[PDB]
Order: C-alpha cells, then structure tokens, then sequence
C-alpha cells in the first residue's frame, strides 16, 4: 500500500579508489577511479585527463586492480563487490561504441563467515597466476587464474593468524608468496606464506617472522630489483627481505598517520606517502650494488613535499603529476616540482574535482527566489570541511571553506543567517592549554563568544594527560546567508560536544532562538552522563545565552513540536514547554528506548529512531499532556536516518545501506497487533544516509497535478551522493515494475550482476528481495538504450495513456513517461 | 560490569556518519552500551510460578513480551506482559509426558511444535486442540528429547533418547530416521543462514555436523567434534558461523566456520550435570557476539573469580572472558535456562518452578 520511487539527484562524488595502467589499449596510460557504484575511465594526457568511459555497476566497487595474463594484449580488470560478486572485465572499443566485456564472473560469498575488521582485501600475484582475498578472519580465499575459470571458482586456506592488518603478494618469487601484518596478544608481527596450488595450502615462507611496531598498518610489496616488503607504521618504516632488515623512525611522520601509499618509479625507487593532515611525503629507496649484479636497499629517507587534500588514495600518473583521490574532500590533480617555492613546498595544485562527502547535515532554503529551493549541506571533514550550496541549472555548486568539521545546520530567516555547529582539532600548547593547527571559521569570526556557565562540570577530577593529546573544540557559528561570512562564533565548554541544533519559535514568545543540545564527553564513560540544552538569541552581531537546561545525558536530537520543544536524551524522549520566564519545563517523558538518536515529527505524532530499536511511533496526547506508544517496528535495524513520509508511512535507513518503509498494520484486530509496525517497503540502497529533509530543487509548477509521484524527500549520504524519495500510486508502481523486469532483460549488467540481487535487501541477519521501491536510476536508464531495444522493452505491454483504456505501448509513450519522471529532480 | 577500552560514543556514531569508522567497530561499541545498561537490569521485573519444573523455553519472534514455556509434566503456558489477562494454560498427564522441546509455529503464532516424553512429536494450539502429530515411537520407554524446525527451508527435525534422528517437512514427508549417535540426543538445531547442513548433540561426548540433503549413508557425515564429557547443547550463531557448545561437566567450546574441528577459545564454567535439575543450555545474543549462561557453582571448579554464586554471567564470544553478571536475592534458586528476546531488549530465565523477567530500570 506504500509504493515508493528512489532516484539519484547527485551521483556519489567521494573517491574510494584509483589505479593506473594500460586498460583501454596497450599504448594508453589509463586512470580508473572508483566512486562506490561508479567506475570512471580516463586517458592521462600532458595537460591532465581525457574522460573516455563511465559505467555504473550494480554493486559497490570494493576491489579494483589491473593485471595482464599472458596472451592478453592489454591489462584486464578484476572487481569485487561488497556483496562478494567477483568479475574479470575487458575494455572493448570499435568505432564510437565502447563496451565493457565480462570475461568472467561469479559470487565468492561463503555460506558463513564474519566480515573482517579491516574489511575486504584483494590482491593479485605479479605474474597473474592467482587472486588472493582476505574476506573473513582466519581464512584466505584463492581464485586460481586459469583460462577456464570463467566462473571464478575458489578455495579457502586456514589462517592461524586471525587479525590480519594488511597483506600483499611479493615480487620475484618462483612460487606465489604473501607477506602480511597481523595482531595477536603478543603484539603486531609480520609473516609470509608461499601459496601451493597443488596442495591448495600455504607453505613456509622464504623468510622468518619479525615483530613490528605496535601500530604497523600497511604493507607494500616492493618490485624487483629490490624485492621484499616495506611495512609502514605510525612512527617507523621498515623494509624486510630475507636476511635484510632496515628500519627508520623519522620524527616527521609521527604527527599524522600515513594512510595511503603509491609507487612513483616503476622500479620502486620512490613512493609517495600521504597522511591524515593532507601532508605528502616522498619515500626514497637508496640502492647498493653488489658484485653479483643484485641490488640491495642501502637506506631509506622521508622528505616532506607539501600538502594535498586528505587523501583516500594517491596515484602517480607521469611527469611529476599526481592524482589525489579524496573521500573527505575534493580530489585533485597536483604537480610536483623538483625545487620548492617560497614557502618550501614542492606541490602545486593544477585542478580540483568537487567532493560533497561526507554530507553530515543539510537544509533546503529559498535563498534568492521563491519556489527555487537550494540545498545547503554540511560537507567534508577537518581542513576540507565546508558548506556546499547546490542549485539546479546540471547543478551549480558554491563551496564555502570552513577549515574545520561541520556537524549540523539550520536556517534562521528572521535573522537572515544560518547557524552551524562545528568542531576543530586542537593540540596541547607549550605552556597553557591547546592551540589550533590552522585558522578556521571558529577562530576567524567577525566577533566571538565563549560560554561562562559553571554548572557544566560537577565533581570534576583532575586526570594526568600524556603529551600530544589532541582535543575537539566545538563551536556554534553564525554565518551570513548571502556572503557566507563568519559573522559570529560561540565556543562551547571544554569536553562539551554539540550534537543537535534547532532554530525555532516557542510558546507565546515572539523571539526566534538558536537551540543547541550537547553532551559532556569523558574518555572512560561508556555513554555520556551529562548534557545541556542551551537557548541562544542572535541579535546585534552576537549570541547571548538566553536559557539552559541540564540533563543527565547526551542530547542527541531536538525538533520543534507544536510550539514546544521535543528532545531526545540517551534512552528518553522529553517534551519541554517554554515558560513566560524563558525557561524549559518538562511536560512529559517517554522512557521505552535504548538510545533515541533520531527524531522527526508531523502534527502530534512522533517518529523516534533508536540506536537499535529502529523505529517507534508515539502520539502526543493534548488532552492528557503525555505520550502514548502507538506502535513499533519489531524487526531490529541499526538506523542511520529516519523520515516521516506521511501520517501512515515512515521511512528508515539503516547501517547496512538499506532503506525500509514502515506502515501501521492494516489487518490488525487487537491493540497488541495495532502496536506492530510492518516493514512494507525494503530496498538495498548501497549508500549510508546521514540526513533526510523535505524539499525539492526542481522548480515547482503551481497547479501541475495529475503527476506520477507525490511528495519529495531529499537525502544526503557519506559518499556525497544525493538522492530523492517520493511516493507512488499502485498503478504507477505496477507499471514501473513491469518496466523494471523488461528492462532487466535488456540492460547489460557490468559483471553480469542481477539487478534484483543487487537491490535485494541484505543484512547479516537476513536477505530478502526488494519491495515497495522503484529504482529510479534504472527507470531513467530506459532513455539511453537504442531505439530497437526501446521497442523490445515495450513489446506486448498494456498501457493506459492519461485517463482511458489500456492499449499497446509505443516507445514514444514510455519516452514521455520517463522524461516526465526525470524532471522531478 | 567494569570493562576493557571504550569511549568516543558519539564520535564513533559520527565517524560512522563520516564513513571513517567501520560498522564492526561501531557494532563493538554498542555491544558495550548493552553491557553498560545490562548492569542496570539489576532490578527484576516479573515472576510467574506454576506446577512441575520447567524443561524448555521459546519466545514469540515478532513480540518481545509474549513467551511460550513448558513444564516437567508437559504443561504449557503462554505469557505476555503489559496485558493482565491471566495467560493461557494447557495441562497434561503430569507424570510421564514431560515436554522437552518447544518452538513456535513460524506460520501461525498461536500454534506451536512440541516434543514430549510421551513419544509424540506434535503441533498443537494454545487452546489445547491438537492439529497434527508428526512422528511417534509407537512403543513405550522410547521418546523424543530434541526438536527444532526451519521455515526458510520449512524443515522439522527431532532427536531421540537412543541416538537416532528424525527429519520432517512442514507437511509430513518422512525421509529420515537413520541413526547418528549411540546415546540420547540432547539438543539439535539448524542453520539460519544456510539451510541444509545440520548439527546434533548427544550423550556420546561428540557433536556431529551433517548435510541433510547429501548424506543418507549412516554416518556418512561431514564433521564430528569429540569432547571430554557428554554435551547438553550445541547452537549455531544467528550469523551461523560461530557454533557454540556446552559440555555436561564444566566447559563451553566455541567452534567457528573456519575448520570446524579445531576450536577457538575455551570458556570453562561450572554448569554441572544433575538428575532432577533441568539441563543447562547456554545461548547467543541474536545481534551481538555475547553469550549468556547460568552458573551452577561446584567446589571442584578452578574458579578464576574468588566469589562463587549461582547467577547468570555474560561473556563475549570472540574473546573468551566475562563482561557482566546478573544476581538477584529473592531468586536464590538456579536458572537452568535463560533466553533473551530476539529483540534483545529483554531477558527471560527459567528456574525450577520459577520463570523470571530481567528487563532494565524504569527511570
């Protein structure tokens, strides 16, 4: 009875992986970029990148590596998805037609297994003899690369080492050999195994285990003539090869964790290393000659080159040019010069690519024109943190750098400004408190304020602090809606994290307030025990504290509710009234929660999203002054976001990248049955939704009606993808699903992945086919197939044009339908 | 109560909002929050006594508060909370028809499957009306001990007091009743994730993993794990990868997917065997890697903790070591059973002549 439609408004922009090689031709240097479900293929030119082909996959690309078996004239591509779909792909071009051919495909999921902590790892031997996969603790899966293994059949080898950190195949070995770092009660260690195909087992490796740094975290397989392996830790870098052992502990790397690496020289003579502060280093391997013509490593050095965006991945292209693929900020092309500039940096940015992710909060505002909504998102993290302003006309994006992490956003029309919660990292100073690592919004405001309430900390106990502790400093920023200048910054208390934000009117009071919910955070507490609701008024360029309310917990969520304020505090939902004396007073409480993280409201009804008790339906009772529990979804779901679609339809998103929709149980004959919400819609989205919000970017056509879908809810995700959910009639749902099945018979899936499998609801507890959701992206894909294929799609299809009787559908009818659907976003 | 590392609650929640932290690391810190609040389940909610001792237990899957429970004389009760409508009761012979296995009907929640000492594997209504028997000894001093059912596969299975095992469909269709063990079958259970490999426990100090569809050849089995003593139970995870096992003397064994034969870590614990006491059966959390067991102290046990009391302990699965303990005076019997909701918000316990409810505090 709930039928919904989901469509992409902005494809994911974060880069999860990037590799180079010779994929499109033996002579071309290609760049391949993974953006979750998308694979982008470029040719590297003297000036930059030429796009050649972009594909979507029915899966989250989890592994992407080029390789070239014997008899192939150019590299092949292995991809593994998060649902364990494995495939080998080949690039094919003839004329203007570009097709990605599937050479091999199969699902390598086990029936049982616990996904590993450091995630899926996939590696390929340098001689293309086999693929190795670390999917589950205690197991190593091997896919032999036989020409006949078009089904990608595999076998498992027991791993004694249950906690593997990283693993690579070594170069220069007559037998396939892995080198990996693992963790046990004795510490971290590095070990190797040879891989025997005959025995389908490991054999003893060529060199003995070594202890490594407690935080040894990455393995690099060094090519010939060096061979061997480099192990990267937080304070040290070591190289191992047989009886060779060389370690350095350069202090420069200790300030920020190196998290990615890339080979610069084909021979391994130089590597780049990037850290969490966006610093970029060169790692240089010094050779020592030997009388027998072998080469050994003479020394290792690290040199700071400069700063980039915080890199998820790095790829050297050619000619000193580097692609910096970022998931937390914009990606970049940068140039490396041999000589530094005035400030001592060898890095110069050449080009920037927008990244909206992570999208942590957002709101829709008609900033310039009535009816023309624009989205203002909290995007990014640490120095890449920003606001992004998105408007149609495909989309124009304005970037507002903040140089710190945004957390929440609201709009205050009456003050013509936004309130934004943000946090910055500071470290201990030489003699005093802490110092910021760079200027940022909270330190560059036109005016600034600090809290002075002394009730925040009770019975504080001094605790010894080790040197170099970083701290989070939280602030409320007041930002002009036109200029995006930092008008004001209010700094919160030490150890106080601001979690929730509202702008609203309360009671009979004509003033509009900024309201913030916080938590006091101490390292040894399993859950916060202290927090505040603080009511501020913005006037004359500054924030004044109007009122406070102390609670014994974290104020996760707040929402304006019928002129009163509803707030969630750990396992409680509490309703406050705003008094004539400008204080919050509790009217009523609801207690039957584990942790109430998410709230939305409509009328007197309340949808509560829990940490683990997924959705709840409460009613406020105005003639009783209390809450009534109406119903709950008794299926467990680990929520990341929720939304009220209407009085009868409730949208949830959960941590396994699925959406679901709940409804009241219409066939309930008892109060007990009426208390069970039914999950009537299910959909594997493949994205992590951080925020739902009502609104639309498409221009609204006033009195447009007799349209396919009704309502518009936008949502923002970790990957920077923006999507839209809307509601469907029964007839439209049925029409589009018939279309889906027919489309699914015609569209070629990259890797021969079934759409139904991809979109099937899937968690570690249950896997079920999708229901109640149409894949709008797929629907739109009707418009890009050839006309004979369109005619095939609509063959023997009964269709009701406008209002009337059903008849045979033509391609033009469905072209028109799909064109109308594409304009809703 | 006191614990290893944790912090960064909303940091972690936000770092998941960033994609920084992994869901397992997330899920790890929320296991902790359950452990934290589980140290606040310390106030007991409800009790519900009746005639002869309890022998089995089962939750309503959809409903947190509704539960089915049976007796030592084959007397079933169906108790729900927040209702006050004096719950359902069915009586039996009272002496020799002891129910020993009990699982709801997935299709009709007001139905249920039952395994008794009478030797009548049955499906029955809470109003007493028997819909269908499923099997029978057809000869006295021979009865059933274990039972479980699937719904994704729609497959029924039961054990015996002799060591032969029986497997039915939801509508009869008997193709089974070969022998698997040499002595009584204590417990039996199927995989929820896959559908067509079985495990089974017996008095023979061995637990046996089967592949119901491929094997028909009288111990043409898949795996078989030996044990120092007989075993009361062996239960897959909800994840299906982590097969749990309980001895009869003092041990818990953790057999994972990866090479079923060798184990991961030994959780020694006193839950000692006895005739008139109901057999103890550890259990999983449906959504964490936690394990919950009732303690039956023994002076012979090499106790790590120096205070030895009958209670319920809370272990972590992949680690081995305890995390929380549930004690209540006015409950100074021994709980043989214990069964969190599939919800995981609430916990029921079965003591002889006493059923107990263990939910959180009312703030």
């Amino acid at each position: 009875m709930s039928y919904n439609y989901v469509v992409t408004a902005q494809k994911p922009t974060a880069v999860n992986g990037c590799v180079t090689g010779h994929f499109t031709s033996a002579e071309d240097l290609n760049l391949l970029i993974a953006k979750n479900t998308r694979l982008e293929i470029y040719v590297v030119t003297a000036e930059g990148l030429r796009p050649v082909k972009e594909v979507g996959m029915y899966g989250k690309i989890a592994v992407m590596e080029l390789f070239r078996p014997k008899g192939e004239s150019k590299d092949l591509l292995f991809i593994l998805t998060a649902k364990y779909n494995a495939c080998i792909l080949e690039y094919k071009q003839s004329g203007e037609s570009i097709d990605i051919i599937t050479r091999a495909h199969g699902n390598v999921q086990d029936r049982i297994g616990r996904p590993s902590e450091t995630g899926i790892i996939g590696i390929i031997d340098p001689e293309c003899r086999m693929i190795g996969l670390r999917l589950y603790d205690g197991l190593f899966k091997v896919i032999p690369l036989d020409r006949d293994n078009k089904e990608l059949k595999a076998f498992n080898i027991r791993l004694e080492e249950l906690h593997v950190i990283d693993v690579k195949f070594l170069y220069g070995c007559q037998a396939p050999t892995i080198c990996f770092v693992y963790q046990d009660p004795q510490g971290r260690h590095v070990k190797t195994y040879e891989v025997s195909l005959r025995e389908k087992e490991f054999n003893k490796g060529p060199w003995k285990q070594e202890n490594v740094e407690a935080e040894a975290s990455m393995v690099i397989a060094v090519p010939e003539p060096f061979g061997g392996a480099i192990i990267i830790g937080q304070e040290s870098i070591t190289y191992h090869n047989g009886d060779k052992y060389l370690a350095i502990a350069p202090p420069i790397i200790k300030q920020s964790t190196i998290v990615c690496h890339n080979r610069v020289d084909p021979n391994g003579s130089r590597y780049l290393l990037g850290d969490m502060e966006g610093r970029l280093f060169m790692l240089l391997l010094e050779k020592e000659e030997q009388m027998d013509g072998t080469v050994t490593l003479k020394d290792l050095r690290v040199e700071l080159l400069g700063e980039t965006s915080i890199a998820e991945c790095l790829t050297y292209l050619d000619n000193g040019v580097v692609f910096v693929g970022s998931r937390l900020g914009d990606s970049q092309l940068v140039k490396l010069n041999v000589d530094s500039n005035e400030q001592g940096s060898y890095v110069v940015a050449m080009e920037t690519f927008t990244n909206l992710g992570p999208i942590v909060d957002m709101c829709v505002v008609d900033l310039e024109r009535q009816g023309q909504g624009q989205l203002v998102t909290c995007s990014g993290a640490f120095k890449e943190g920003s606001l992004r302003i998105i408007r149609n006309g495909k989309l124009h994006i304005r970037t507002v750098p903040l140089y710190e992490s945004p957390r929440k956003i609201c709009y205050q029309e009456v003050s013509q400004c936004f309130g934004v919660l943000s946090s910055r990292i500071e470290v201990q100073d030489t003699s005093g408190g802490t110092t910021a690592l760079r200027p940022s919004a909270s330190t560059q405001a036109l005016s600034s304020s600090v809290s002075s309430s002394k009730l925040f900390s009770s019975s504080t106990a001094p605790h010894e602090t080790s040197f170099g502790e970083e701290v989070e400093v939280h602030n409320l920023l007041i930002i002009d809606q036109h200029t995006f200048e930092v008008l004001h910054a209010h700094q919160f208390l030490q150890n106080e994290y601001a979690l929730s934000l509202v702008s609203c009117k309360l009671g009979k009071d004509p003033n509009t307030y900024f309201i913030v919910g916080t938590a006091m955070v101490y390292p040894e507490e399993a859950e916060p025990k202290q927090g505040r609701i603080v009511v501020f008024q913005y006037s004359d360029g500054k924030l004044q504290t109007v009122a406070e309310k102390e609670v014994k917990g974290a104020v996760y969520s707040m929402v304006e509710f019928n002129g009163k304020l509803l707030a969630s505090i750990n396992s409680t939902v509490r309703l406050y009234e705003w008094t004539t004396e400008k204080e919050l007073r509790t009217e009523c409480n609801h207690y039957n929660n584990i942790m109430a993280l998410y709230l939305k409201t409509k009328g007197d009804f309340i949808l509560v999203g829990d940490l683990m008790r997924s959705v709840l339906l409460l009613a406020y009772k105005p003639m009783e002054g209390n809450f009534e529990e109406i119903a709950r979804d008794f299926n467990p779901n680990w929520m990341s976001a929720v939304e009220i679609l209407d009085d009868d339809n409730f949208l949830g998103a959960e941590n396994a990248f699925n959406l679901f929709v709940c409804q009241k149980d219409s066939a309930a004959t008892t109060d007990e049955e009426r208390q069970h919400l039914q999950e009537v819609g299910l959909f594997h989205l493949g994205e992590f939704v951080n925020v739902f919000c009502h609104g639309s970017l498409v221009m609204q056509n006033l009195g447009e009606t007799s349209t396919p879908t009704q309502g518009s809810v936008l949502f923002g995700t970790v990957n920077g993808m923006i999507g839209l959910v809307t509601s469907l009639s029964e007839s439209w749902y049925n029409l589009l699903l018939d279309m889906q099945n027919r489309l699914n018979k015609v569209i070629k899936s990259v890797g021969k992945i079934e759409h139904s499998f991809w979109r099937s609801f899937h968690t570690e507890r249950k896997t079920e086919p999708a229901t109640g959701f149409i894949d709008g992206d797929l629907i739109e894909s009707f418009l890009d197939i050839s006309r004979p294929k369109m005619q095939e799609v609509v063959a023997n299809l009964q269709y009701d044009d406008g209002s009337g009787m059903k008849r045979e559908a033509t391609a033009d009818d469905l072209i028109k339908v799909v064109e109308e659907l594409t304009r809703i976003h | 109560q006191i614990l290893p590392p944790c912090r960064s609650i909303v940091r972690t929640l936000h770092q998941h909002k960033l994609g920084r932290a992994s869901w397992p690391s997330v899920q790890q810190g929320l296991q902790q929050s359950f452990l934290h609040t589980l140290d606040s389940y310390r106030i007991l909610q409800k009790a519900a006594p009746f005639d002869r001792r309890a022998t089995s237990l089962a939750w309503h899957p959809t409903h947190p508060s509704t539960v089915a429970v049976g007796s030592k004389g084959g007397d079933i009760m169906l108790w729900n909370f927040g209702i006050k409508d004096k719950p359902t009761f069915i009586k039996g012979i009272g002496a020799g028809g002891s129910i020993t296995g009990l699982k709801f009907n997935p299709l009709n929640t007001n139905q249920f499957y039952a395994s008794s000492m009478e030797g009548t594997t049955r499906l029955q209504d809470f109003k007493g009306n028997i819909l269908r028997v499923f099997a029978s000894s057809d000869t006295i001093n021979i009865w059933f001990c274990s039972l479980d059912v699937s719904a994704s596969s729609r497959m029924v299975v039961t054990g015996d007091n002799v060591g032969n095992v029986i497997l039915l469909n939801m509508d009869g269709k008997e193709l089974w009743n070969l022998r698997m063990h040499k002595k009584k079958v204590t417990h039996v259970a199927l995989n929820p994730c896959c559908d067509w490999f079985l495990a089974t426990a017996s008095v023979d100090q061995t637990v046996k993993i089967w592949d119901l569809r491929q094997v028909r050849g009288k111990a043409s089995f898949l795996y078989s794990l030996p044990h120092r003593h007989p075993v009361n139970a062996a239960c897959f995870s909800p994840d299906g990868a982590r097969l749990l096992t309980t001895d009869q003397k003092s041990e818990i064994r953790v057999y994972s997917a990866s090479q079923w034969d060798c184990p991961l870590g030994l959780i020694p614990h006193p839950h000692r065997h006895f005739q008139h006491l109901t057999p103890i059966k550890a259990a999983w959390h449906p959504r964490y890697n936690l394990i919950v067991v009732g303690r039956y102290p023994d002076p012979n046990f090499k106790s790590c903790t120096p205070y030895e009391l009958r209670t319920i302990d809370v272990f972590d699965g992949n680690s081995g070591k305890m995390m929380c303990q549930l004690y209540d005076p006015e409950s100074s019997g021994i709980s043989s059973l214990n069964e969190f909701n599939p919800m995981g918000d609430t916990l029921a316990s079965a003591m002889g002549y006493h059923i107990l409810i263990w939910s959180q505090e009312e703030a």
